């Protein structure tokens, strides 16, 4: 079997184990986690499997080991603006993206797959999401972990979006495909979108973009309030978050 | 999940008098606390939300109070239609949880039960089983000891009790105690007796029969 | 909705499935939610899950995730709760209940009438009807007690009348008790004048619709 997509990230086994040990050292609330158990549960999800035949059930053992409650009122979701979202939680250190949780941290920027009836990780090729399989070891992992993360969110949930995208809100992102449809009005009062002016100077109100009106319509039918804010100056936004009641701001 | 605990389990109140029911939350639920009334065969009915706000059409005699972990429903003058089970419910933390309820029953004067015993029918004995029924008729309060005595020996653990709802006219209870034996076990003994202790009886009342002698 | 109308009583074997319907008089109002709440006989209320009708979006208590499906059909103004792999412990009255659908208002303002679901390995069985005969030991002065023991039936309910409804005063029909066999048993008793036993005939009329059982038993005095 040869796929269209790049193979498993080189040194995947080392990276997953080292990330697990580092995260559980930095976060003493997760010190109970056995990182050997985490590796065996992760590997066990997909090794010896046809990589388009991975289910959410295949990840249940890893999900159970990685069980974690972050403050439900301090969640940042993002779509197509990951690096700025991560920089935000690096400066506003009480807030969490999915990749600030143990399971999100383990898998961030990695690709992985195996092959039917072999014991080995495939470093040669993995199914491409677009060309081979929408349901692959990576997409199934992110669907299962991100649903659980979105489900747990409460009060005011923030989502960071990229105002320089053709579609500022799109339904193929993890956010647009799974997270937005798992915010529960039992827990969530408001979704507040931050539309980042991340490219050329652009003075326009991008909260009037048709895709933002689509997002507003989706979360209105979930009985959740919608708020939208332009971030015209993202670098100044990060600075002002670190040091508020200072400078220009 | 938030555990809701109500006290007391049962409250005996005279018509026209005040009822005070308690609801406790295992952790604070702010003022996100609702009260429901439920009568037999009916769905719960919303009385109060926001700890103290009467639902539309709910009479002024119902008032709610409290915040955080400790709440009260007060019924200031109990009408005949207010005798029912009352439940609290928090809506501060998903998943939504309810107290296990307080039954508000009618206080009236002590009334002694009339006691009756029934031997097993010829019909039933042909089936290989013998049921003996003790009836306690129209008593108040509900608390009653019914002791089965077989040839003068206490026989526990072959008897089932059933109690009616408080009567609409006289506010009393009735109770059946049914002793069920194999026909074989029934025939091992002669004297079948039910002994009733109740507040309204000076001493316990025994009804008995001899097996075979009717 | 202004009223919620549920489907009739269900009797199921363990491992089977049940689907209860909830029809909304006036339809599903915008930003209101249909909740499902159950109550085991003689016990308290347990929230199971809900649906947002406009998007048919369901959300379940962890206890019921994987075993319950809650849906809403806007077209027919009907919500459903399907509970699969039924256990004896699922025996309860199931209520549909309206709430506001937004953060901070999840209390239940309009309730359906309830649907009884009985889960048992027991099979439909008509009762045996045994007389509770009046005697000296069932007579206290002027008042005599008599009755009928309605024994070993399944499922609930049974009905008892006396003299085809002509006798209603002093009648007590007790709540059924579930026996270890999985069969129900119940007594109906009446107090009458001692002086009437020689002259007045007493018949209990027992109906068990589920088994199409209709029994009339004359209750005769013993001496
Ligand atoms: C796919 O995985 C399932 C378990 O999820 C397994 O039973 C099945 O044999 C696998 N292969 C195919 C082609 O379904
Ligand atoms: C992107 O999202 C839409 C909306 O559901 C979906 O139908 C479509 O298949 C997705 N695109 C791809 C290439 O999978
Ligand atoms: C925004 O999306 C563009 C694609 O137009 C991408 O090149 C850029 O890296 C994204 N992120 C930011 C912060 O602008």
């Amino acid at each position: 079997q040869q796929w269209s997509g790049p193979g498993t990230t080189k040194r995947f086994p080392e990276t997953v184990l080292a990330r697990c040990v580092k995260y559980t050292e930095i976060h003493p609330e997760m010190r109970h986690v056995d990182c050997q158990s985490v590796w065996d549960a992760f590997k066990g999800a997909f090794i010896s499997k046809h990589p388009c035949n991975i289910t959410e059930e295949d990840y249940q053992p890893l999900m159970k080991l990685g069980t974690q409650t972050v403050p439900c009122n301090k969640i940042l979701l993002w779509s197509r603006i990951k690096d700025l979202a991560h920089q935000f939680t690096q400066v506003q250190r009480d807030m969490f993206t999915l990749e600030d949780t143990l399971l999100g941290y383990l898998a961030d920027d990695l690709t992985w797959c195996g092959e039917f009836n072999t014991s080995k990780i495939n470093y040669q090729s993995c199914p491409d999401w677009r060309k081979d399989c929408s349901n692959n070891p990576v997409s199934v992992f992110w669907k299962t972990v991100s649903r659980r993360f979105a489900e747990a969110a409460c009060d005011v949930v923030h989502v960071m979006l990229n105002g320089s995208r053709s579609k500022i809100f799109d339904k193929n992102s993890t956010f647009g495909s799974v997270e937005v449809h798992n915010l529960q009005p039992e827990k969530v009062q408001t979704l507040e979108a931050w539309v980042i002016h991340g490219g050329r100077e652009d003075s326009r109100d991008l909260c009037q973009d048709p895709t933002i009106k689509e997002l507003e319509s989706i979360i209105s039918k979930r009985n959740i309030q919608f708020s939208c804010k332009n971030i015209y100056r993202p670098d100044k936004f990060l600075q002002c978050v670190k040091n508020p009641e200072d400078s220009s701001c | 999940e938030i555990v809701m605990t109500q006290s007391p389990a049962t409250l005996s109140v005279s018509p026209g008098e005040r009822a005070t029911l308690s609801c406790r939350a295992s952790q604070s639920v702010s003022s996100n606390l609702a009260w429901y009334q439920q009568k037999p065969g009916q769905a719960p009915r919303l009385l109060i939300y926001g700890a103290s706000t009467r639902a539309t059409g709910i009479p002024a005699r119902f008032s709610g109070s409290g915040s955080g972990t400790e709440f009260t429903l007060t019924i200031s003058s109990l009408q005949s239609e207010d005798f029912a089970v009352y439940y609290c419910q928090q809506y501060n933390n998903w998943p939504w949880t309810f107290g296990q309820g307080t039954k508000v029953e009618i206080k009236r004067t002590v009334a002694a039960p009339s006691v009756f015993i029934f031997p097993p029918s010829d019909e039933q004995l042909k089936s290989g089983t013998a049921s003996v029924v003790c009836l306690l008729n129209n008593f108040y309060p509900r608390e009653a000891k019914v002791q089965w005595k077989v040839d003068n020996a206490l026989q526990s653990g072959n008897s089932q009790e059933s109690v009616t709802e408080q009567d609409s006219k006289d506010s009393t209870y009735s109770l059946s105690s049914t002793l069920t034996l194999s026909k074989a076990d029934y025939e091992k003994h002669k004297v079948y007796a039910c002994e009733v202790t109740h507040q309204g009886l000076s001493s316990p009342v025994t009804k008995s029969f001899n097996r075979g002698e009717c | 909705q202004v009223q919620l109308v549920q489907s009739g009583a269900e009797v199921k074997k363990p491992g089977s499935s049940v689907k209860v319907s909830c029809k909304a008089s006036g339809g599903f109002f915008s930003h209101y939610i249909i909740n499902w709440v159950r109550q085991a006989p003689g016990q308290g209320l347990e929230w199971m899950g809900r649906v947002i009708p406009v998007i048919d979006d369901a959300y379940y208590a962890q206890k019921f995730q994987g075993r319950v499906t809650i849906t809403a059909d806007e077209s027919t103004s009907t919500a459903y709760m399907e509970l699969s792999s039924l256990r004896s412990e699922d025996t309860a009255v199931y209520y549909c209940a309206r709430s506001r659908g937004y953060y901070g208002s999840f209390y239940f303002d309009i309730w359906g009438q309830g649907t009884l679901v009985t889960v048992s390995s027991a099979s439909t069985k008509g009762p045996s009807v045994f007389p509770l005969a009046p005697s000296s030991k069932s007579t206290s002065g002027g008042t005599a007690a008599l009755g009928c023991l309605v024994k070993d039936y399944f499922p609930e309910p049974v009905t008892v009348s006396w003299n085809s409804g002509a006798l209603t005063s002093g009648v007590h029909t007790f709540p059924a008790v579930l026996q270890s066999s999985g069969l129900y048993s119940l007594s109906s008793v009446v107090t009458v004048p001692s002086s009437s036993l020689g002259t007045q005939t007493y018949i209990c009329n027992v109906n068990h619709k589920p088994s199409n059982t209709k029994v009339d038993k004359k209750v005769e005095p013993k001496s």
